């Protein structure tokens, strides 16, 4: 499992993070087509022998959603990068035409749209 | 009926 808080990792809020938490995050987690992403792939159960040997950094909401509540970014493009490895995860490891790459394209087209009326400047909020 | 079940007949 993919650790969620990590006192030698530098980390913060910005006003970037706080929107991708409050606003993007919030959004993405109670839509209809999230129910595949919001724990973790588990190979053993599923049946995925080779899981884990297509899949070199599982990812899922759950995942990202604790990191945003540990503040364990330092950066809202850290929260990008965990949000396209889930992508890219479903893309990689599902062929072309199956049910949950599609599931998949049509929920990173809501993230990237959210993202769209992110802060364009980057600033940190030390204010609690 | 359960996640588990859904998720498996999804993947697969
Ligand atoms: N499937």
């Amino acid at each position: 499992g993919s650790e969620v808080s990590n006192p030698k990792k530098p980390g913060r809020v910005t006003n970037q993070l706080q929107y991708l938490h409050k606003v993007v995050m919030k959004a993405l987690w109670k839509h209809q087509f999230a129910w595949p992403f919001r724990q973790p792939v588990d190979a053993v159960k599923l049946g995925l022998p080779d899981y884990h040997k297509i899949i070199k950094q599982p990812m899922d909401m759950g995942t990202i959603k604790r990191r945003l509540e540990n503040n364990y970014y330092w950066a809202a493009s850290e929260c990008m990068q965990d949000f396209n490895t889930m992508f890219t995860n479903c893309y990689i490891y599902n062929k072309p035409t199956d049910d949950i790459v599609l599931m998949a394209q049509t929920l990173e087209k809501i993230f990237l749209q959210k993202v769209a009326s992110m802060p364009q400047e980057e600033q940190e909020l030390v204010v609690t | 009926w359960s996640w588990l079940c859904k998720k498996y007949n999804l993947i697969h």
